[PDB]
């Protein structure tokens, strides 16, 4: 985890969520979601992403 | 870095967790204060 910052989380991160958020439902996601900065940010703007393409109130 | 397999490991991850939803997400997404900055517009910045 060097050059892709992620290749363990590929793993990890992936079955994090592959098995669903409800066994999975604590801070084990945000726990390996902070490895890769790039996965964090893209997490955080498709997060936003998905909610203003469904509640967006004024934006 | 070279933006390759970094890309596509990248890709596929953030498609996952972020695929519509997952049960526990929305506490990952307020714990990021993320259905503020649905207001605060931060899905339209380019950063």
């Amino acid at each position: 985890p060097n050059r892709s910052i992620s290749p363990s989380a590929l793993q990890d991160l992936l079955r994090t969520l592959k098995s669903p958020s409800s066994p999975q439902q604590q801070q084990q996601v945000l726990n390996i979601l902070k490895s890769n900065p790039q996965l964090m940010a893209a997490f955080i703007k498709q997060r936003t992403a998905k909610y203003v393409a469904n509640q967006p109130g004024m934006q | 870095e070279g933006q390759s397999d970094e890309r596509a490991l990248l890709d596929q991850l953030h498609t996952l967790l972020s695929n519509t939803d997952a049960t526990g997400l929305e506490e990952i997404d307020r714990a990021l204060g993320i259905p503020e900055l649905v207001n605060q517009g931060q899905a339209l910045e380019p950063k």
